[PDB]
RNA sequence: GGGAUAAGUGCUGAAAGCAUCUAAGCAUGAAGCCCCCCUCAAGAUGAGAUUUCCCAACUUCGGUUAUAAGAUCCCUCAAAG
RNA sequence: UUGGCACCUCGAUGUCGGCUCAUCGCAUCCUGGGGCUGUAGUCGGUCCCAAGGGUUGGGCUGUUCGCCCAUUAAAGCGGUACGCGAGCUGGGUUCAGAACGUCGUGAGACAGUUCGGUCCCUAUCCGUCGUGGGCGUAGGAAAUUUGAGAGGAGCUGUCCUU
RNA sequence: UAUGUUAAGUGGAAAAGGAUGUGGCGUUGCCCAGACAACUAGGAUGUUGGCUUAGAAGCAGCCAUCAUUUAAAGAGUGCGU
């Protein structure tokens, strides 16, 4: 889980979602899971 | 009650005639030790020859402290001198002609070669 | 589950099975009587009150707690009992089993239970910072003038005050202490004595409240 | 909301009792009773039920489609039933019953026992394929997750309780 | 050993007929939070509760003696100081 | 932290280390929970949640620091007048003596060394740790009490088994 | 009082940057011939042809990237070495 002030899609399969207030990216590559931003 | 900077006699023909201690293994802040406890020590008097020579740093296990030990039945065993035996990091001595008595509490600590190579278990 | 009021007599030792010196505290529990049965709807919590020992009966012109006063005679006569000296109550016990006026007997405890003994400590009186609080004291030489007093009581201008709880000189002892997970080695029904492994708080001739461990 | 408005529901040999808010559905396999959104209204024609949004606000467009699919799940589930299948892969990894509870042997130096609940049934197959069954989709989902959390799949040999037909990303660590 | 949680993990689930931990709801999850365990605690001026004991007789009207029940003075003491 | 400014203090706010006693933050050293990994488990690395507790004994210097020798699960970083001298020391530094090197024609000088060099105070108030008396709790009393709150604990190793 | 805005206690401390948070005003390319979803409908051909490179035929790199079996098709939009 990366927590960075810049959540942006890393791959094309990358979806930005807003869960519980935080802009996150959930992707099928667990490496591309991101949290804050 | 054995703490650091305490001089002990060696009870083996390993080569060290008398040694003093630095730490008592077994815990942060551990300060004292009794029969069946291991320590770090540096010899101060060696025999001419012998496997251990003067100024070395060595593990060792306490045998026959003079403060002595309570046994579960209310029996106490005390001695007239502190003493120690060097070990090879496997609970095994170096000499093979250990001198002086040894307590029976070294049996539990699995220092069995120390208890087997001993004049008197007590 | 079980509770008995007793007093401490002293300490001895018992050689138990397999030859083991068990250090013991002998406790004399005699004529423990239930005097009430507190109930939830009557008092708000269910429990029972036990009176221990035996005072003498009321006399006119009494000058000591040896004899009962009129107020206490009445409380004990409602349980058909003699005036007692020490009265405590127990909550852990289940009230339905007991009954007002019964005798609580040393035999309530069997060998090998787990009990908590609650007494009062021995008084040490006015005691310094290091005996009362275990403080390391200062150097005794090298030109020191700080031998046993407590050190700094605070900081400086920030908190120009001493904070609550600063471990300073006072009166040690006289505190209720509960040692936990002791056990009974033997109960003697004729001399009325419950022997408890270990040691308990208090002066000799004191009072201990033995009940069953809450843990 | 397409899900909500467009897709009309189809009561099939079941009894959808829309009692004000609290609905009930009873059919072949049992009864389910939920409380749906207040503002929403329901129009039940013959063998069809239609949910209606009172407005078009983001608020009355999101709730709308949510509890239009929560009715379908109830009626489709009280009549056809919902089941989840879990496999167990691994030398010595087993699956056995104990009468109203299931014991799992997944290499944990201790047997793990999942106790069953109301309206939920469990079964095994060749000591590997567990099957959770029931009428609520959110009980069959909750339990099947609880029984996969015992040992979820691992990335190196796939060993663990996997959902039947679930891509386990397999890494290739080497000795 | 309970109860509520943190990062996290989910279940059902739409906005956005797909998806999706989220918005409704409902799960799980830490030496952390609350309880649980020890101690002090009704000056808790909100001053709480239970049991018992004491209960008259002058007033000229109580702004009333002295006495109950209970203590203390004083004295022998220590398990307390 | 090294500074810049000169705003309170020169009818005096004792300045450095150490000792005694701590207390608080968390950007966490260990312990607990996790996402990961170029993680097969032990291994390590990274990031997140976490401050409840814990977070050694020595040799060398006045030293803080740092290095070294043994341990530990870890030997955390900071604030607190670089916490705390009306609680302690006084080794360093900063008076008068002396001496060496250097500068000065000289008296003398150097933040260059070196040996020596007086640490006062009976606690009024607030504060804090204990311990009494008075009064109030719609009568006067003896005993047992619930608990609104408050405080204390809160750490963790190795071995065996599977 | 009227009409609107926020959902963060924003109001009631920062910034480069990051974001399917939400409201307004335009501009716009597409759409009942039916754009946009997963619409679970076909997905490959001589053919990696040529340099074919560790052999590697959507990956170590020049791409020469020909028509369509076809309602819809690319010497493969593409996840891969
Ligand atoms: C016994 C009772 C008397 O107390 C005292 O002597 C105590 C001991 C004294 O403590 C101290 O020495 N410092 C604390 C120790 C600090 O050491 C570091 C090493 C040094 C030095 C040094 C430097 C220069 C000179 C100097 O240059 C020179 C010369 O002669 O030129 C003479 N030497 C000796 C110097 C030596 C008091 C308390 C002292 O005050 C303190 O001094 C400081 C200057 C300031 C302090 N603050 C303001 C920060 C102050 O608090 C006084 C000045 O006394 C000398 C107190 C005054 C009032 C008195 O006069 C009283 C009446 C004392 N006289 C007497 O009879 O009773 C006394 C109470
Ligand atoms: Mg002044």
């Amino acid at each position: 889980m990366k927590v960075r002030p810049s959540v942006k899609p890393i791959c094309e399969k990358c979806k930005v979602i807003k869960r519980k207030g935080k802009v996150m990216v959930i992707c099928e590559n667990p490496k591309h899971k991101q949290r804050q931003g | 009650m054995i703490q650091q900077e305490t001089r002990l006699k060696v009870a083996d023909n390993s080569g060290a005639r008398e040694v003093l201690t630095i730490k008592v293994l077994g815990g942060s802040g551990r300060k004292t030790a009794n029969i069946g406890d291991v320590i770090v020590c540096t010899v101060k008097n060696a025999t001419p020859g012998g496997v251990v020579k003067k100024g070395d740093v060595v593990k060792a296990v306490i045998v026959r402290t003079k403060s002595g030990v309570r046994r579960n039945d209310g029996s106490y065993i005390k001695f007239d001198e502190n003493a120690c035996v060097i070990i090879r990091d496997d609970k095994g001595p170096r000499g093979t002609r250990i001198f002086g008595p040894v307590a029976r509490e070294l049996r539990e600590g699995n220092f069995m070669k120390i208890v087997s190579l001993a004049p008197e278990v007590l | 589950t079980k509770g008995i009021l007793g007093r401490k007599i002293g300490m001895t030792q018992v050689f138990g099975e397999n030859g083991e010196l068990i250090p013991v505290t002998v406790v004399e529990a005699k004529e423990n009587v239930v005097l009430q049965k507190k109930t939830v709807e009557v008092d708000g919590y269910n429990a029972i009150q036990v009176g221990f020992e035996d005072k003498k009966a009321y006399k006119k012109d009494a000058k000591s707690n040896k004899y009962a006063n009129k107020p206490a005679e009445g409380h004990a006569k409602k349980a058909d009992a003699a005036p007692k000296r020490f009265i405590r109550e127990f909550r852990n016990v289940d009230v339905d089993a007991y009954e007002v006026g019964q005798e609580v007997s040393v035999d309530t405890f069997v060998a090998g239970d787990v009990i908590d003994v609650t007494g009062v400590s021995k008084g040490k009186g006015f005691q310094g910072a290091i005996k009362r609080h275990g403080q390391s004291r200062g150097p005794m030489s090298h030109g020191s003038h700080f031998h046993r007093a407590p050190g700094s009581v605070g900081m400086a201008s920030d908190a120009s005050r001493v904070f609550k709880g600063q471990k300073m000189p006072g009166r040690m002892g006289g505190n209720t202490v509960t040692v936990q997970n002791l056990e009974v080695v033997q109960v003697d029904t004729e001399n009325k004595v419950i022997l408890v492994k270990g040691n308990v708080p208090g002066p000799k001739k004191g009072l201990v409240e033995i009940r069953t461990s809450i843990k | 909301s397409r899900v909500g408005k467009k897709i009309i529901d189809i009561p099939s040999d079941v009894t959808v009792t829309f009692d004000g808010n609290h609905v009930t559905v009873k059919g072949p396999k049992g009864e389910l009773s939920r409380t749906l959104n207040e503002r929403m209204t329901f129009k039940q024609e013959e063998n069809t039920i239609e949910v209606v949004r009172p407005s078009d606000s983001k608020e009355d467009r999101t709730n709308h489609g949510t509890t239009r699919a929560l009715l379908n799940n109830m009626v489709q589930g009280v009549s056809q039933g919902y089941v989840k299948v879990l496999e167990l892969v691994g030398v010595g990894y087993r699956a056995q019953m104990q009468g109203k509870d299931l014991i799992l042997n997944v290499g944990y130096s201790h047997p793990v026992e999942i106790k069953a609940e109301e309206n939920i049934t469990f079964s095994v197959e060749k000591n590997t394929v567990v099957k959770v069954e029931g009428i609520s989709k959110e009980q069959v989902g909750a339990l099947a997750s609880n029984i996969r959390s015992v040992r979820p799949p691992e990335p190196y040999k796939g060993k663990g309780i996997r959902y039947q037909g679930e891509y386990v990303r397999r890494k290739e660590g080497k000795t």
